[PDB]
């Protein structure tokens, strides 16, 4: 019984680490386009601002 | 001219990211305050004028349509950008 | 008749201005030229500021330049000398051979600011053009008069494969490709010419099959944003009077599009979005409409692109893709440990891979290796962790297949002759898709894998597995 | 109709962004240096000139149910920052709480009132 | 001090970027385009004649200790960043270690000294 309980939680922990490699990958893919996105409207930022410093 | 002759118009508008693009030009080359994205305040007004030239008319204009069927591309896949 | 003459008022950086006389003014865009002990300087007229004054891009170092000094209008733009002798001769933005070889021979003389075809003008079908590499011309074909995108990077074999394209472009219709150096690195260059004197495709005592125009990065800005535009003018008109399937490379298409930007900001112009001129895109357009296929003949552009900040969603990059079609991600290491090429089919993508135009077989065959590829790539995890036995009978065939395929992407160079040993052989996209195929059917499975390594058609994978046999027992 | 009638008004409107963004239109030929993000710098000035004169007013009283657009879903825009100060009783509608399906899409962690006393 | 005594003395400046500051305060209204992010286009030549008018001489020796403070606590500020060219032995401080309870908060391994070697 110990045993078939030990080998049923490590194929469990398995199969949770692949879920979360999963989740992470997604959130990884929204964070990368938020950070892009940001650095992008921040240069506009200091452009626009030293633009009207003319 | 279709609609108001009583008929019915499809009109599509492709690509108007790249007519937003060319009014940026158009403004930033006329020595216009830079906006959101260096876009000029008045993008908001040149999609408006342009779209809301397309409605169906009522029995009494002689009920002709204008249907507007605009293409924007949006960049990164989302939809919360200025101009979307 | 009476030159037209002035006077330089001002040099501010780059930006030289000029005041004329009355009813002497040119249009804009076009050449200018002073004398100056060690050249010409040649200035291109952008803005007319009244008074009789224009404001005028220096092509060239303007240093030691005083006010009051003559100048001298051309009548026109920029013009380059055209014609067949400027293959094999190394060319600047001015037209000035700066491969000290003697003067150009050229009888024609066109200027760089010419119109794009007009409508009707412009082909109506998409159109195929082979490229030689077998894995190019299947999964990722080549646009005749496209705007292919060269995704690659340093120590890939980058330069290998523009020589092959030129080599098979040369062979396979009419090719005479033009190669556009803008921010030329003047050692990767002059690496570059000694590599076209030793494949052979520059002739110094025969003929050459290419021209090589480009501007050092030293040069002022604008020349850079102008060494594209002598190019192309070199391309079209080796187009529009010789009915060649012409093909142009561009150094780095960023570079152009940083040049535009550099050039605008010292005229005044507000940049748009990052630093970056408010005629990105009309700048682009106005390059990439020329470079196109037309009635009598067809230019496909091959362009090196780079990604700042490896950010796709950088404005340059939009813009450029904009006028892509096709393009080839050059594998960083990734297919270059084993496959020549190391092309990344499997990020390497074409919009013409459609039945309409490869036809019904050449999208089914792809799409097969494609998917083939997928699955062993997401096999190869568990491949790395136990091996070959965890997989089932249909997953070990299908690995083993696409390793073959994989194997027999691979293709030999007729540039790459004097490198190793091997003969390059000009595959054709027929014989390309019937040889993908057959090894799809599944009929050669008993070939070993590295019977496909190092080889072209499929027939030299049953010669070259009758040669192991031969060799085995 | 709160004067000179004496009865409970009940003004609507359907955006006040517009009006910031119509002053912005008109600052920039105007001739007035460009303000944050390409605002007009009369901004605060004009929007409470146009949000004071709506007040309860003792000789009568009025509701009005304001409107208001956040550019690019953006809640620190200058404008809806400033009209965030001229308001009482508020409804967010965040988007997330949109693509979650819960229809209203008012985010509960951000609607906020005075009234909320014991 | 320093020159005409022969003396060693001790220079306590503290929050020298207010001397950057206040240059860049002027530098708008005396008609200079503004540099990036909004300084002064001349913050470094000025900075750096003040510092190196900050050295130990032949004649004398002075200890300069001087307090920066990076505005938004960011080191990537021009201000800041063109004034670590110019310091020996650089302590900075760090807010995380003061929150988590270490007061002298000086960070143990961005803060760094051209003296630390066997």
């Amino acid at each position: 019984a110990m045993a078939q309980g030990y080998a049923a939680e490590i194929s469990a922990r398995r199969n949770a680490m692949d879920n979360a490699s999963k989740n992470a990958g997604d959130m990884i893919n929204r964070y990368s386009i938020l950070y892009n996105r940001t650095r992008q409207a921040v240069i506009t930022n200091e452009l626009v601002d030293i633009i009207t410093g003319a | 001219w279709f609609r108001d002759n009583g008929k019915h118009a499809l009109i599509v508008y492709d690509d108007l990211s790249k007519q937003a693009v060319a009014y940026r030009q158009l403004s930033l080359l006329l020595r216009r305050p830079p906006g959101r994205e260096a876009y000029p305040g008045d993008v908001f007004y040149l999609h408006s004028r342009l779209l809301e030239r397309a409605a169906k008319l009522s029995e009494k204009e002689g009920s002709g349509s204008l249907t507007a069927l605009p293409v924007i591309e949006t960049q990164g896949g989302d939809v919360s950008a200025y101009i979307p | 008749s009476t030159p037209i003459t002035g006077k330089v008022t001002a040099v501010i950086g780059a930006i030289v201005d000029v005041h004329f006389e009355q009813s002497e003014l040119p249009a804009i865009l076009n050449a200018l030229e002073i004398k100056t002990p060690q050249g010409k300087l040649v200035l291109e007229v952008a803005q007319h500021l009244g008074e009789n004054t224009v404001r005028t891009i220096a092509m060239d170092g303007t240093e030691g330049l005083v006010r009051g000094e003559k100048v001298l209008d051309t009548g026109g733009p920029i013009s380059v000398p055209v014609g067949r002798e400027t293959l094999g001769r190394i060319i600047n933005v001015i037209g000035e051979p700066i491969d000290e070889r003697g003067p150009i021979k050229s009888k024609l003389r066109k200027p760089i600011h010419a119109d794009p075809p007009s409508f009707a003008e412009q082909s109506t079908s998409a159109e195929i053009l082979e490229t030689g590499i077998k894995v190019v011309d299947l999964l990722a074909p080549y646009a005749r008069g496209g705007k292919i995108g060269l995704f690659g990077g340093a120590g890939v074999g980058k330069t290998v494969f523009i020589q092959e394209l030129i080599n098979n472009i040369a062979k396979a219709h009419g090719g005479f490709s033009v190669f556009t150096g803008v921010g030329e690195r003047t050692r990767e260059g002059n690496d570059l010419y000694r590599e076209m004197k030793e494949t052979g495709v520059i002739n110094l005592e025969g003929e050459s099959k290419v021209a090589l125009v480009f501007g050092q990065m030293n040069e002022p800005p604008g020349a850079r944003a102008r060494v594209a535009l002598t190019g192309l003018t070199i391309a079209e008109y080796f187009r529009d009077e010789e009915g060649q399937d012409v093909l142009l490379f561009i150094d780095n298409i960023f570079r152009f599009t940083q040049a535009g930007s550099e050039v605008s900001a010292l005229l005044g112009r507000i940049p748009s979005a990052v630093g970056y001129q408010p005629t990105l895109a009309t700048d682009m357009g106005l390059l990439q409409e020329r470079i196109t296929t037309t009635k009598k003949g067809s230019v496909t552009s091959v362009q090196a692109v780079y990604v700042p900040a490896d950010d796709l969603t950088d404005p340059a990059p939009a813009t450029t893709f904009a006028h892509l079609d096709a393009t080839t991600v050059l594998s960083r290491g990734i297919s270059e440990l084993g496959i020549y090429p190391a092309v990344d089919p499997l990020d390497s993508k074409s919009r013409l891979l459609d039945a309409a135009v490869v036809g019904q077989e050449h999208y089914d065959v792809a799409s097969k290796v494609q998917e083939t590829l997928q699955t062993y790539k997401s096999l190869q995890d568990i491949i790395a962790i136990l091996g070959m036995d965890e997989l089932s009978e249909q997953d070990k065939l299908t690995v083993e297949r696409a390793r073959k395929i994989q194997r027999f992407l691979s293709q030999p160079f007729a540039v790459a002759e004097v490198f190793t040993g091997i003969p390059g052989k000009l595959v054709r996209l027929k014989d390309t898709v019937a040889s993908f195929k057959a090894v799809l059917e599944g009929k050669y499975d008993n070939i070993p894998e590295h019977a496909f390594y190092m080889v072209g058609g499929i027939e030299d994978v049953v010669a070259k597995a009758e040669k192991l046999a031969a060799e085995a027992n």
